[PDB]
């Protein structure tokens, strides 16, 4: 049974920072590429960032480029989303999704419960 | 491609056939993925690689991707199938989603 | 060693290519756990008649063919397009097990390209058959003192069967020109005849149980595989790989090719597999050869020096192989990129020669305007070849140059006229005496 | 495949003498180019004063503006012949993923077939042609025999007119007419090159013949030659050693024959090219370095 | 076995106002534009009696059923709302699984019944649309004749095309994306042979 | 100084030596020696191996003769040029440049 649990979500002031963490259980963590995808209340799904299986290659969306940083620890079976300079538009529920590849042939087969990042003053 | 156009909503009575469409520039040249998201629930993949379904997805689900549009057809739409369906594709190692469509079951 | 000589003259010589060697081995077979039901094929209480031969489908299971020797006391497989000892290393889309009983002297008819009563009217194999025929004596099970008449074959038929075609019809056969009206008459025969298998019969007249395993080795998705553990999937590294029995060496990268669901492999012009779908993740992967290139050795004569320079032909200096250890790069000798000077030419990366801004006449041609020479401390230098010295001609509208003297020159021109006349005694060369 | 390599060792020196033949052809190509174009003992140059009796050489003299320093007409000719493979550096990445299939060069390279670059670059050959042109238009035929002896171009034309049995006063009294006719003819050469895209059919035919030969060699790798498969890996994975060796022997014989056919046609074509290059060198000596009496 | 280019195909119009057996030859090209769902399968065999084994293909809302029993087929088989056959014994095989041009190809080689299919939206058009393999059935039986099933609940109409496959050599063009976009029928005419 | 003529000599000698060395190739047979094949195998088995050797040595001979024909064409062109130079440079004064 594959299980992705998210943590680290809470209220922040704009310009603040966070670190999301996603932990996988019951699956080979190193064999999967990982990705962060956010869904604002009422809005649609948006791919934030994705990391390769070993973490050697990284990819970010334009609206999140430079600001966010995604990493992983294969020993701890954990995926990290370092969040800083959080602007008001960043308010969304953040999911972590496993996929085997990012070349176009693989789906997000497993999704997490989702963590909330609300940014306001 | 870069913008997966999707209708806002599709209204279907129990037992009818729903047809959610996903439009994009030459979407038939890429693999297509469909996800079903329910209120207060995580997304669930139902279609991968155009016409393939994950194990456990009901056989009523079907899909295709020809030309520049991909369609998701739930034949015999039941009450359970009421959900928010999404459409996804890959581009240069980035995932692109569609707007989403609510299948309103009558 | 390339020249088969202990002395080398000045020049440049093409030696063996370099090649990056695979770092590991990858095995990728489908996730299947069930064992194939070969027990109920070889251990049936009664086999079918050959005219009504049984076909069983084997799919979605793991096939260990070494257990077939335990279910039946046959002496050996007889396989086509495959060897019996390689079956456990392979994968097939499906397997079909055909089983029936014939007599011993008809067993030779269970083979591609055969004729005879069995091969023409009962059971026919295609000429392009790939599979194995397993037959063993069954005199102790299919023979009776009074004779066993339960096993039948078709003796009469208007035409020969097509491969893998079955005919359970029992319509009366008309050998003459009179109608038969569903009645066995004079030229009207019942198409089926019974073997009379008796224990006292000689070997060629004794019953034999036959199992025919037919499969497909062509590129396609597979659900029957041998006992083979899968490793992890390694991308972006030179590896040995095995995808459902398809072996090779190369680098695996994520592909944007859109395979149709029935496609497992992609082939290039030379019919080599350059794309594969992973049997477990179902992702599409590109296959590229690891890394290679020609190597040329630039030497002055061994009478002059043992110093050499090496050209890596058509190659970026950054892709010049730097693989540590002797098992990751052939040839195993090494020339340090830092130890010996590195120069990038359009003909490739030159290691072992120092490039200079002077231009000389070409001594050893490297390519794309670059030549090498052994000059002064003597070392190998590389340079741009000189075409000659510039000469501005003092032209104007009213100036002429007129010689006041002359030189009588005598020069030499050598021309070949004839070559060695040779004769060959063809029989002596080929056959001796 | 190491099994195939060990089996191939049994066939002796066929591969090494194929390689020797191809190396001979490759060296001969550079020799051909040197024999045609390196017929000048110095890189001659004209003064910046570009008046030659009213004759316009601007379109065949070098253009210093461009990096190649090719003439205008040489630029047109360079753009009329499109190479299949220049023999230059091909970095990893050009033959990876989805770019390799759309390029036959990648298949050729992956199956051990490569193109080597010429010794003389195009810039050097243009340098040679400009040296020859400067020598001709400043010194006539004198630089072919010894030192270049400068002479006004109209007087050189008078020498040529004498060389065809016309008195030199005919040249001098019609000098502007003659220069204008030459300028118009050069202009027609220009316009024809700018209009016709297959004028250099011979050179493109050479390029195409070589490219088709290599592509035929690559396509021959999908032939079974009587074996069960044209793929060595499938033969090795499907059959045990003893049976695999028979099929591998069949493939080895077929591919050996393919290579020998290729090399034999290469040798014959190289002989034809060598004859053409010898003719070109003779024409450089007798038409450019001098005035010829040989009809046509 | 391909359908030759510019071949002469039959445009059938089957009507029930409130049906001979077609040959099979080497193989069949079947095209239908209608969407009333009246067309719901085919039968294949030689005599279509209990004397020989016959193939029956019938599809419905969410399945397709394929059998190779000895059907005593009716003279005019059709699906009710059986009347396809009266008896079925000795079953040896079973298997279960703008306008719209639905194209099919059936061929019977060795003991495998191969089916290719393609649904393509149309505004018999004048382009290329290559058919995908669908199933191959390990049924070894002799087929010379076939017929189309209709589904009757009333006034019914059904139009379809039937062409026949011939042993041909084709030159197929695969574009950069893997799609068959063009073809040459080598035996069509001198120009195709030159190509 | 006479490298051309020595090169002709050397090419011919190397071709003959290559032909001799090709006799030790097995060409897929069990042995490159006919006597050993005939002494170790019975007639039917020996015929297959001898056929392999015959095909290999036949191919070696055809390769040799083909290279010889091509080289002879080159030599004939050189000889025709030499005869022309004898006519036009020795039996007369030539106006042809170079
Ligand atoms: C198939 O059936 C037809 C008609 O019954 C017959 O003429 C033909 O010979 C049969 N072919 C085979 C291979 O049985
Ligand atoms: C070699 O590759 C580097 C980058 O890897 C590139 O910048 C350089 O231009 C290449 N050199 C040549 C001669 O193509
Ligand atoms: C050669 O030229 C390079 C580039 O201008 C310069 O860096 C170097 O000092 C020169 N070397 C010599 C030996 O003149
Ligand atoms: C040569 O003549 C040209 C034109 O007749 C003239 O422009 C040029 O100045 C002259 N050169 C000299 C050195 O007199
Ligand atoms: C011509 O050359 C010879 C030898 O090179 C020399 O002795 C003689 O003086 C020269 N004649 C003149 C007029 O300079
Ligand atoms: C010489 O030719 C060039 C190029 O065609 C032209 O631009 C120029 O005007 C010409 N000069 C004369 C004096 O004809
Ligand atoms: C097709 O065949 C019919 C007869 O079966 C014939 O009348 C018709 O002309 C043919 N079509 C063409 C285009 O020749
Ligand atoms: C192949 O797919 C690419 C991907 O967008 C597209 O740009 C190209 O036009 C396609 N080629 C053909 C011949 O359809």
């Amino acid at each position: 049974q594959v299980q992705l649990v998210e943590s680290g979500g809470g209220l922040v002031q704009p310009g603040g920072s966070l670190r999301l963490s996603c932990t996988a259980s019951g699956v080979t963590f190193s064999s999967y590429a990982m990705s962060w995808v956010r869904q604002a209340p009422g809005k649609g799904l948006e791919w934030v960032s994705g990391i390769s299986g070993s973490g050697d290659s990284t990819y970010y969306a334009d609206s999140v480029k430079g600001r966010f940083t995604i990493s992983r620890d294969n020993s701890k079976n954990t995926l990290y989303l370092q969040m800083n300079s959080l602007r008001v538009e960043d308010t969304a529920v953040y999911y972590c999704a496993t996929h085997y590849c990012s070349g176009g042939s693989c789906p997000f087969d497993y999704w997490g419960q989702g963590t909330l990042v609300t940014v306001s003053s | 491609p870069s913008a997966l156009t999707q209708p806002p909503s599709v209204s279907v009575s129990p037992g009818q056939t729903a047809s959610i469409t996903c439009s994009g520039d030459k979407l038939g040249n890429k693999y297509a993925y469909w996800y079903q998201q329910k209120p207060g629930q995580s997304p669930v993949l139902v279609i991968f690689q155009d016409t393939m379904r994950p194990s456990g997805i009901p056989e009523r689900f079907s899909a295709s991707n020809s030309g520049n549009t991909a369609t998701l057809t739930i034949s015999g739409t039941q009450s359970i199938d009421e959900a928010d369906y999404y459409c996804q594709a890959w581009d240069s190692n980035t995932a692109v989603f569609g707007g989403g469509t609510k299948l309103t079951v009558l | 060693c390339t020249l088969k000589s202990f002395t080398v003259e000045k020049g440049i010589y093409q030696t063996s290519n370099f090649r990056v060697q695979p770092t590991e081995s990858i095995v990728r077979f489908p996730n299947i756990t069930n064992l194939c039901p070969f027990d109920e094929v070889f251990n049936a209480t009664r086999f079918a008649s050959v005219y009504a031969w049984n076909r069983k489908r084997i799919s979605n299971c793991v096939a260990d063919y070494s257990v077939l020797y335990n279910f039946a006391p046959f002496f050996a497989f007889k396989c086509y397009g495959v060897s019996p000892t390689k079956l456990n290393d392979l994968c097939f889309t499906n397997v079909y097990a055909d089983s029936f009983v014939i007599r011993g002297n008809e067993v030779s008819q269970i083979a591609p390209g055969q004729t005879g009563n069995i091969a023409d009217y009962n059971y026919k194999l295609p000429d392009d058959f790939t599979g194995c025929v397993i037959a063993w004596n069954s005199n102790k099970l299919d023979s009776k003192v009074g004779g066993n008449y339960n096993y039948q074959y078709r003796l009469f038929r208007k035409s020969n069967l097509k491969p893998f075609e079955r005919d359970i019809s029992t319509e009366i056969y008309q050998a003459g020109n009179k109608p038969c009206n569903g009645v066995a008459g004079f030229n009207c025969y019942f198409p089926l005849r019974s073997y009379g298998f008796r224990p006292t019969y000689g070997v060629g007249h004794q019953p034999y149980r036959v199992v025919v395993l037919s499969f497909e080795l062509l590129h396609a998705p597979a659900t029957v595989c041998g006992p083979k553990k899968s490793t992890n999937l390694v991308k972006n590294k030179c590896v040995n790989f095995n995808f459902n029995g398809l072996t090779g060496t190369g680098v695996l990268t994520e592909s944007n090719k859109k395979f149709l669901p029935f496609q497992q492999f992609g082939r290039d012009i030379a019919d080599t597999t350059d794309a594969v779908r992973d049997p477990q993740t179902l992702e599409i992967l590109d296959i590229t050869p690891c890394s290679f290139g020609g190597v040329s050795v630039i030497t002055p004569g061994t009478n002059t020096s043992n110093q050499v320079a090496v050209l890596y032909q058509g190659v970026n200096c950054t892709e010049v192989p730097v693989a540590i250890h002797a098992d990751q790069l052939t040839p195993t000798w090494r020339v340090y990129s830092t130890g010996s000077n590195v120069f990038q030419t359009r003909a490739g990366c030159l290691i072992g020669a120092e490039y200079v801004n002077n231009s000389y006449e070409c001594d050893i041609p490297i390519g794309a305007g670059i030549c090498a020479s052994y000059q002064t401390s003597q070392s190998i230098i590389a340079y741009t070849m000189s075409l000659g010295a510039e000469n501005l001609v003092a032209y104007s509208n009213n100036s002429i140059a007129i010689p006041t003297n002359f030189t009588i020159s005598v020069t030499t021109e050598i021309l070949p006229v004839s070559m060695t006349k040779t004769s060959v005694d063809c029989t002596m060369y080929i056959c001796g005496d | 495949s190491t099994e195939c390599s060990n089996l191939l060792l049994q066939y002796g020196s066929f591969c090494t003498q194929l390689k020797r033949a191809l190396t001979g052809i490759a060296v001969e190509q550079d020799k051909n180019t040197q024999e045609v174009f390196a017929q000048v003992k110095q890189i001659y140059k004209t003064p910046p004063i570009k008046y030659f009796g009213g004759f316009n050489f601007s379109q065949i003299l070098p253009d210093p503006s461009k990096p190649s320093k090719r003439s205008f007409i040489e630029d047109l000719l360079f753009n009329k012949v499109t190479l299949a493979d220049a023999g230059f550096i091909k970095q990893y990445g050009d033959c990876l993923g989805d770019i390799a299939a759309r390029d036959l060069i990648c298949a050729q390279k992956f199956n051990g077939l490569t193109v080597l670059p010429p010794l003389l670059t195009d810039e050097m050959i243009a340098q040679y042609t400009s040296a020859l042109l400067a020598g001709t238009i400043t010194s006539g035929w004198t630089f072919g025999a010894g030192a270049a002896l400068q002479i006004p171009f109209a007087m050189q034309m008078a020498y040529r007119f004498n060389g065809i049995g016309v008195t030199q006063n005919v040249l001098y009294e019609n000098q502007k007419l003659i220069a204008n006719q030459f300028n118009s003819a050069i202009g027609k050469i220009q316009d024809s090159l700018s209009s016709t895209a297959s004028a250099l059919g011979k050179l493109q035919d050479v390029v195409n013949h070589n490219a088709q030969a290599l592509n035929t060699l690559v396509k021959q790798l999908s032939s079974k030659f009587g074996a069960i498969s044209s793929v060595l890996n499938d033969i090795l994975s499907r059959l045990d050693k003893v049976e695999a060796e028979v099929q591998i022997d069949r493939l080895i014989t077929g591919r050996l024959q393919s290579l020998q056919t290729y090399v034999t046609q290469q040798l014959i074509r190289a002989a034809e090219i060598r004859a053409s290059a010898n003719l070109a060198a003779t024409k450089m000596s007798e038409c450019v370095l001098g005035q010829s009496k040989r009809v046509d | 076995l391909f359908l030759p280019f510019f071949s002469n195909v039959t445009w059938f119009h089957a009507i029930h106002v409130s049906n001979p057996v077609l040959p099979f030859n080497d193989g069949v090209y079947f095209a239908s534009t209608e969407k009333s769902n009246i067309i719901r399968g085919w039968i294949f065999g030689t005599t279509l009696d209990s004397k020989t084994q016959s193939l029956l293909i019938v599809n419905n809302a969410t399945n397709v059923v394929i059998k190779v029993c000895e059907f005593q087929f009716c003279n005019d088989p059709f699906l009710d709302v059986f009347r396809v056959y009266s008896s079925a014994n000795n079953c040896t095989f079973e298997y279960v699984s703008f306008k719209n041009l639905r194209e099919f190809v059936f061929k019977n080689i060795d003991g495998y019944f191969k089916i290719y299919s393609k649904h393509t939206p149309i505004n018999l058009p004048q382009g290329f649309s290559a058919l995908e393999p669908l199933v191959d059935l390990p049924i070894g039986i002799n087929i010379t004749r076939f017929q189309t099933l209709l589904a009757l609940h009333t006034a019914g109409a059904a139009a379809y095309y039937v062409g026949y496959l011939q042993p041909r050599t084709f030159l197929l063009k695969y574009n950069e994306n893997g799609t068959i976009t063009d073809a040459v029928d080598c035996a069509l005419d001198p120009l195709s042979e030159t190509k």
